[PDB]
């Protein structure tokens, strides 16, 4: 049984965290 | 543009002038040399980089060194 | 004795004048909040009015048609659904169009009142002419037209689509 | 001038195409950056590692997620051996049903690949056992990723920017990597084997919601601190254990039985778990070498600078001068930057070497297309890693040394004989290189002559000595531990060789890869690897060495390390610099990993075809290996699809192409030079510039791309066309020909 | 039936989205992004 | 089920008697305010204020630990 | 103007080809959307070619043909606001002729009995 609905979009919000952090990180070391 | 540096162990032969095809180095006085005089390079913003005058040297080792560097339309040759 | 410590805040006056009834904020003038919104169909740098208008009205017209779609009083059958949904972006949209019409005919008589006078400095409002106004609602009438009939299309299509997205076109 | 790059004004400057080409060529060069300084680039180099940190923990979370979203993981538990693992779901909507119903598989409903990478034999090793597990593993390594990201983030505000003293501590660093990144880090994975993958292996649920009070043995942590250590010991796994299950389960959590699992076949959990606990202790007790900050502790300086041996005078360690050795490598990133290549290029072959003989993994060593996979990836890796440490090292010598802080030391005296060095490496090389060949082409024409007894078959004798000594009675020898009798296996002082017993059960047994028998054809091949060892060497140690200068460019630490040429005068100076002696080394690295895993993959397919006569006797002579292993081998790789239909190898048989054509497509820009396509684009320039309605101008002047950029597409296209088409022929070969 | 792109798996629509819009809706965008940005002078 | 409670043995005075000398070390060091008010070696020579605070906290996580581990069976 | 005489004939042939040998072929209908969607798609593209090209060129001076002092009499559109006007009648023309061609081949029936005089039954 694999994961539902929910799990992978909960998957996909968490994973807007690690990719505004990175934003972050490029913007920062492009400085 | 490019670097073209002469070094103290020219002999003054003329060779690396006359080799230039774009008219970079031209012979000044000095008193280092029996021939009395030196090769210089004021117009290095004309330089392309064919090492025609490094071609030419016949001191070893060579007394004339290119160094390429950034290039510009006119280093790197191009007619458009 | 006194320490306002406005050298280490966070929080910046905007633009540097405290008076201006502004901050500088992460929304305001971070540097992505401002190349965002700067370099929109509205603020675009450089760009001619019309053109303006046509991707402001390409995107509104687009989405404007889906909401009567999936929940209108027409979503029992496919096609009346569709229709529907376009007949409402048109409405809409031709009514925007009514008001920015008017919104040109009043505001540039004489010298024109508040934001749009010629000692206005409103940076947020650069459509300082009439002509450019008239431009930009060209611009947004048939773009929006043209963005709810790419979007009525695209509905009209959903099943042959659904084949094209999932290779089903490739049976023969 | 353009803002981009933002690195380089030479760059900005540029009015030609070159200018984008070279900013993503240079990017990461952060030293020849303007206006960088020491401490800003330690900082930079210092976030950027937090990003490639944050980059792998994304790359295993979206491992994870697609495994849990789209496999079949827990019907793959129930029957390892007979289930194909899934990787992920295909979506191509450009599909033909054909290709649709080929590619739905391995109990799917859907289209879908099937997982080489081995990571469902490692899940289920480790005591993983549900989707939700993995979906929780995927979302803990994105929550991992963000933090890493956000440290990256931190330590370039300026409050957290560390000082360049900070970076250039190396004791400090050298006692916490030993101690608690390599030390604590195996302590922690002992602890997870011993409290969650011995228990799940023993059939029993342990998870964060019971581990607290489930202790991983009836003994408890009181056996610990009393010093009844041998309790931990009692009462292993029997030889009927089922894994995944309490029948013939025990009760140890630290064994040190040796040889494999009976029905996995794989090494024990236990005596991982062990050898992990060992490992963790001998790195803390390392990690309290040097000196930081309580005055006890070896000085790293001090060793390297000292001259006297108990009072005896000496030039160094060994009587070796090395004094002034810890600034060379404290200044100099390249130098360090180096030997990290190389170990990790060591380790990797090592993984690689290691892990097909004595598989750790459960069932892990009965899946051959995983295993040819992994073997092949960690050898090319490994490859690719050597290259980069000689290249670094070249770089090292133009950048970072200076002869008059190293005067007299090691690095001066091999800068002095490395004439010698290079002299011998090529003499190493041809010998190799001249008898190898000689003795391949005398069998080929033996064999071609109706004379296969005529063929020269020297017997790898030193190493079936080295095989019987681990153990391998067939050769008949019987010396050390294929002697019964011998002091080795008996080990008489104490008796403690609690390994013998399983590790002569799996030396001996026919069915593995532990010890495999070699012939002549071994022998052969492994002068052939050792030949292409010794060649590469010696293209990166000329490389290195030479870097600085030579008779020919004498004054080539000018230059730098990466530059077309010096023109065509002295006779002609193509390809002199050390870039150039990088960019030639890693065609003979392709050329040697390639024959290493002909022989490797050849090898184990005899073997599971139940054929071995066949590598046996054609492996010999070229012939063989041209006919009975490409050829032979390529049949159904290259029917994956046909006049007739396609077939679940049809994606690698396009790719076994498209490989070729890569490869293809760099021999044009390896032997077509630039004047050419120069004065071709001149020619372009004109005729657009002379067409009506083509409103369209270029901003940057189209120009031919330069002769270092050249040589390094051309490379990348070799490499991606060697690497595409060997791993479309490995899989085609072994998956479809096999379960 | 296998005569289409199909998922068993949860969301199945997921692909059909995104596999367009990574692949040949947004690259271009995002090539016009880099383009400008490579481009602009100083 | 209710969680397991260990009859007094010399096992929990060993943990809460440790608890409260660790407090007292580190209170007298690490405390923004000790030696304050009325006076009581190798400690800091804390106030009598510092010393019932340390030994209240002393009784305060000792028996935080001693049904910590009771429950748990030792952790 | 230039730019809506230019799209509406580039958008109008630009249909046929998906039409014809496209992989939606063997339906009439399916073909005919098949032509109209890669048509909007490469006018699209070519209309943000259009775009990005005109934000990139006209930066101060512009570099090469599109230079002040420049005399290419093939190169006329030096300003970037007549730039942005072709591309705006660009799209709007190809648009529009590709929808021409959409619904004359969708009304191929219709069509094809109207230039025989088949409507003239009834
Ligand atoms: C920009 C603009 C422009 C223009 C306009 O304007 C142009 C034009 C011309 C004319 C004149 C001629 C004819 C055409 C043809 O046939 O061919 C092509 C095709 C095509 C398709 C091309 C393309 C076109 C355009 C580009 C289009 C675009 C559109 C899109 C869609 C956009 C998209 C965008 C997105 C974002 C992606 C030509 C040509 C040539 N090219 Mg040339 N272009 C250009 C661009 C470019 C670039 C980038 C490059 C690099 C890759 C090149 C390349 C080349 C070569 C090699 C050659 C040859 O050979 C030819 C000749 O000379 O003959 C004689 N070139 N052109
Ligand atoms: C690949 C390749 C290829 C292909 C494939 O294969 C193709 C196809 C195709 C198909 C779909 C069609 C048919 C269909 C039939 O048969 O039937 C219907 C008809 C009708 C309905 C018709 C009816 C009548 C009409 C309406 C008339 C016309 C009008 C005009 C246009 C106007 C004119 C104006 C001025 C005077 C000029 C067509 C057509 C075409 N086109 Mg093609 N294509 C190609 C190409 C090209 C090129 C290059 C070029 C040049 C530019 C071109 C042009 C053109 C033109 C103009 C045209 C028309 O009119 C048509 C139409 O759209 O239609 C509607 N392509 N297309
Ligand atoms: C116990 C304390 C500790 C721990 C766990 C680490 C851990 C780490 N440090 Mg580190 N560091 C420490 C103390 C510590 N440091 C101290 C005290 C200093 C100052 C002297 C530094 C200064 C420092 C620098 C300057 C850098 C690191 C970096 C790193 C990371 C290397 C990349 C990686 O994942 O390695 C792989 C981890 C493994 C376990 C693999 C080992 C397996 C091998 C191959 C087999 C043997 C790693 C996470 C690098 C970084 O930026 O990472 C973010 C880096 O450039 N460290
Ligand atoms: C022929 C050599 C070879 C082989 C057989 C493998 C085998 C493997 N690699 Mg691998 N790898 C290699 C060389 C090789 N590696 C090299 C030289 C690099 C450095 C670039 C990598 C970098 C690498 C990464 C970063 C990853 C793997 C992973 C894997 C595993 C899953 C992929 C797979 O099915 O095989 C590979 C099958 C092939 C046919 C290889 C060719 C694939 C493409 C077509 C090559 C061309 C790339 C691209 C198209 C060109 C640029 C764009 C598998 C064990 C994955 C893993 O760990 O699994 C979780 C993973 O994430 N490898
Ligand atoms: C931890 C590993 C590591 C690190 C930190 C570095 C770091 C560095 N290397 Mg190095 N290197 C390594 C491993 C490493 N290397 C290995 C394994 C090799 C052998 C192949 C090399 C070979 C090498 C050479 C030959 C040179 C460097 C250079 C450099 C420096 C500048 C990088 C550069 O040119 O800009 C960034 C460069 C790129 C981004 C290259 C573009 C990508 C290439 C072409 C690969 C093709 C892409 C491929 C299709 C897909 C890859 C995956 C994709 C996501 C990109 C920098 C200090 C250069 C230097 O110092 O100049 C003096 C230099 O000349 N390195
Ligand atoms: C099949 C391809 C092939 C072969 C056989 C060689 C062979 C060789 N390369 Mg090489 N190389 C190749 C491809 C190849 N390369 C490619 C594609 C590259 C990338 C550009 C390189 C890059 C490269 C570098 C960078 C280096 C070499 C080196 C060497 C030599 C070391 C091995 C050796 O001494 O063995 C023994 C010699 C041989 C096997 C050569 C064949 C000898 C023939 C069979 C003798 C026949 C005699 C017979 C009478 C001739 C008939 C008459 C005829 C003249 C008409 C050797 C000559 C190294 C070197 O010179 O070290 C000394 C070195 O530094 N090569
Ligand atoms: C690096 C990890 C990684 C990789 C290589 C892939 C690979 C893939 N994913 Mg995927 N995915 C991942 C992580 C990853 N996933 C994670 C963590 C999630 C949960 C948020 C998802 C959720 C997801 C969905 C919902 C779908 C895919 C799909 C796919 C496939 C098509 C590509 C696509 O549409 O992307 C879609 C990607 C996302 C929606 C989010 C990706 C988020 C990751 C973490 C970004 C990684 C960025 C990377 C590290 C930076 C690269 C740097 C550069 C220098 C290389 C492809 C096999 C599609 C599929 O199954 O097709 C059949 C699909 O519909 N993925
Ligand atoms: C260091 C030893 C130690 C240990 C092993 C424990 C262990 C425990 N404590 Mg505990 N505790 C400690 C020290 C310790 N504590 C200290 C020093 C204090 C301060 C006085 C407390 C104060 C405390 C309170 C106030 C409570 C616990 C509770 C619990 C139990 C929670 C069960 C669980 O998993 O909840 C998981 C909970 C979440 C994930 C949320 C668990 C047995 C709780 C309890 O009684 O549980 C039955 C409870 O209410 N503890
Ligand atoms: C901010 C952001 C975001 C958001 C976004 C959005 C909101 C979007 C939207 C979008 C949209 C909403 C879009 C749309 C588009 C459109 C289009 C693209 C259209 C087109 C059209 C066309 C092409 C048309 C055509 C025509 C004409 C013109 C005429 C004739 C007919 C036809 C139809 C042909 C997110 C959250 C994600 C994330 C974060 C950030
Ligand atoms: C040079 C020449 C030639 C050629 C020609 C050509 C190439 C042509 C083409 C042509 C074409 C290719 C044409 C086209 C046209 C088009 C058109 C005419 C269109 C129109 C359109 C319209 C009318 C539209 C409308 C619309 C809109 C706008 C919107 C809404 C919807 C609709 C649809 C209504 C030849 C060889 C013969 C001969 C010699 C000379
Ligand atoms: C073909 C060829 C060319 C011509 C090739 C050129 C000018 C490059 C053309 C590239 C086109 C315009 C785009 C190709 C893009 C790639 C398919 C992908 C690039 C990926 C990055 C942009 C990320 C040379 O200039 C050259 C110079 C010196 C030695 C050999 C050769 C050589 O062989
Ligand atoms: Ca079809
Ligand atoms: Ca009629």
């Amino acid at each position: 049984m694999n994961i539902s609905d929910t799990q992978v979009f909960v998957a996909l919000v968490v994973a807007l965290l690690p990719g505004l952090l990175a934003f972050r990180l490029a913007t920062e070391l492009y400085k | 543009s490019h670097t073209v540096k002469i070094y103290d162990t020219c002999i003054g032969c003329t060779q690396c002038v006359r080799a230039c095809p774009t008219d970079v180095l031209e012979m000044v006085p000095w008193d280092g040399c029996k021939a009395a005089q030196i090769a210089s390079s004021p117009r290095t913003e004309d330089c392309v980089g064919c090492k025609r005058c490094e071609t030419a040297c016949p001191t070893d080792f060579l007394s004339i060194r290119v160094y390429l560097g950034a290039e510009t339309t006119r280093s790197m040759g191009l007619a458009y | 004795k006194l320490n306002y410590r406005l050298d280490t805040d966070p929080v910046q006056p905007y633009k540097g004048d405290p008076f201006n009834s502004n901050f500088s904020t992460a929304i305001t003038d971070s540097p992505l909040a401002r190349a965002f919104i700067n370099n929109l169909p509205a603020y675009r740098k450089g760009l001619t009015p019309f053109m303006r208008g046509l991707e402001i009205g390409m995107a509104h017209g687009y989405f404007l048609v889906g909401p009567e779609v999936v929940v209108g009083p027409l979503r029992e059958t496919a096609h009346g659904a569709n229709l529907s949904g376009l007949i409402t972006a048109i409405y809409i949209a031709v009514s925007a169009c009514l008001g920015i019409s008017i919104f040109a005919i009043t505001t540039f008589q004489g010298d024109p009142r508040g934001a749009y006078g010629s000692t206005s400095k409103d940076s947020l409002r650069p459509l300082r002419n009439r002509d450019e106004w008239y431009q930009l609602n060209g611009g947004i009438f048939l773009g929006a037209m043209g963005g709810a009939v790419f979007a009525y299309l695209l509905l009209e299509n959903f099943d042959a689509l659904d084949s094209i997205l999932r290779g089903g076109v490739n049976v023969n | 001038a353009t803002k981009f790059p933002k690195f380089s004004q030479d760059l900005a400057q540029d009015p030609t195409t070159r200018r984008i080409w070279y900013a993503m060529a240079t990017a990461h060069d952060f030293e020849l950056h303007d206006g960088m300084t020491e401490e800003n680039l330690y900082q930079k180099i210092f976030a950027s590692h937090f990003g490639h940190l944050a980059i792998i923990f994304l790359w295993a979370s979206g491992v994870l997620f697609h495994v849990a979203w789209q496999g079949n993981f827990e019907q793959w538990i129930k029957d390892p051996l007979n289930v194909r693992p899934i990787a992920h779901a295909i979506w191509d909507a450009q599909f033909g049903p054909p290709a649709i119903e080929a590619f739905t598989r391995a109990g799917a409903t859907n289209p879908v690949d099937i997982c080489y990478s081995g990571v469902y034999h490692w899940w289920y090793t480790i005591g993983m056992r549900t989707n939700n597990e993995l979906y929780v593993g995927a979302i803990f390594l994105l929550l991992l990723a963000a933090l890493f990201l956000f440290a990256g983030w931190l330590h370039l505000q300026p409050r957290y920017r560390p000082t360049l003293g900070w970076f250039k501590s190396a004791e400090p660093r050298l006692n916490h990597h030993l101690a608690g990144l390599f030390g604590v880090s195996s302590l922690a994975w002992a602890a997870h084997l011993i409290h969650v993958a011995i228990p799940e292996s023993r059939g029993q649920h342990v998870g964060w919601d019971n581990f607290l009070f489930t202790p991983p043995h009836p003994a408890g942590l009181g056996a610990f601190f009393t010093g009844n250590w041998s309790a931990y010991a009692q009462n292993p796994d029997t030889a009927q254990h089922v894994f995944n299950s309490s029948q013939g389960a025990g009760t140890a959590i630290l064994t040190f039985l040796g040889g494999f699992h009976p029905q996995t076949q794989s090494l024990w959990l236990t005596d991982m778990a062990h050898h992990h606990v060992a490992i963790a202790v001998l790195f803390i007790i390392a990690g309290h070498m040097y000196r930081t900050n309580w005055g006890i502790g070896h000085s790293i300086k001090e060793m390297l600078n000292s001259k006297s041996f108990f009072g005896a005078k000496v030039e160094g360690p060994f009587n070796l001068p090395h004094q002034g050795l810890y600034d060379t490598i404290n200044n100099s990133l390249h130098f360090q930057l180096s030997f990290a290549l190389a170990a990790l290029g060591v380790a990797s072959s090592l993984t690689a070497q290691h892990m097909y003989s004595m598989p750790p993994y459960a069932f892990i060593g009965q899946d051959f297309t995983t295993q040819a996979a992994l073997y092949t990836h960690h050898q090319y890796i490994a490859g690719f890693l050597m290259v980069g440490a000689f290249s670094h090292a070249g770089i090292f010598w133009i950048r970072d040394y200076d002869p008059e802080q190293n005067k007299g030391n090691v690095l001066d005296r091999m800068l002095r004989h490395k004439e010698a060095i290079i002299s011998h490496l090529s003499w190493v090389s041809l010998f190799l290189g001249f008898h190898t060949l000689g003795l391949y082409v005398h069998n080929d024409v033996e064999v071609a002559f109706g004379a296969a007894e005529k063929q020269v078959l020297i017997e790898p004798v030193f190493a079936q000595f080295i095989q019987a000594a681990h153990g391998k009675a067939l050769y008949g020898f019987n010396t050390l531990l294929s002697n019964p009798d011998s002091i080795a296996s008996t080990a008489w002082p104490n008796h403690a060789n609690v390994w013998l017993p399983g590790w002569l059960d799996a030396v001996n047994n026919t069915t593995n890869s532990l010890f495999l028998t070699i012939g002549p054809g071994d022998f052969y091949v492994h002068h052939a690897i050792a030949l292409g060892l010794h060649v590469t060497t010696l293209v990166l140690v000329k490389g290195a060495l030479d870097a600085r200068g030579s008779k020919l460019m004498p004054d080539k630490k000018d230059f730098g390390y990466a530059f077309p040429c010096d023109g065509p005068g002295r006779g002609g100076t193509c390809d002199i610099s050390a870039w150039d002696a990088s960019y030639l080394a890693v065609f003979w690295m392709l050329n040697t990993l390639g024959w290493v895993t002909f022989y490797w993959h050849w090898k184990h397919l005899a073997i599971w075809e139940g054929n071995i006569a066949q590598f046996n006797e054609s492996s010999t002579y070229l012939m063989g290996w041209f006919r009975d292993y490409l050829w032979l081998h390529s049949a159904q790789l290259i029917n994956g699809y046909n006049p007739y239909g396609t077939n679940s190898l049809a994606i690698w048989s396009w790719m076994f192409l498209w490989g070729h054509l890569a490869w293809a497509v760099s021999f044009m820009f390896l032997i077509t030079w630039r004047g050419y396509w120069q004065e071709l684009i001149e020619t372009l320039v004109w005729a657009h510039e002379k067409t009506p309605l083509s409103f369209g101008y270029w901003r940057d002047k189209p120009v031919a791309l330069s002769i270092v950029q050249a040589r390094l597409v051309g490379l990348t296209h070799f490499t991606v066309g060697y690497i595409a088409t060997y791993g479309a022929f490995l899989i085609a070969s072994t998956a479809g020909k096999f379960g | 039936d296998m005569t289409q792109l199909t998922g068993s798996y949860a969301a199945s629509w997921l692909p059909w989205i995104m596999i367009p819009l990574i692949f040949y809706i947004l690259p271009f965008p995002v090539f016009a992004l880099i383009f400008i940005w490579i481009e602009k002078e100083a | 089920t209710v969680p397991n409670t260990i009859s007094w043995s010399p096992q929990v005075a060993l943990i809460i008697s440790a608890s409260s000398l660790l407090i007292l070390l580190i209170a007298s060091r690490s405390i923004k305010y000790p030696q304050v008010g009325a006076k009581l070696p190798v400690l800091g020579s804390p106030s009598v204020g510092t010393f019932v605070a340390s030994m209240a906290f002393g009784h305060v996580v000792g028996a935080g630990i001693v049904l910590g581990l009771s429950n748990l069976g030792w952790l």
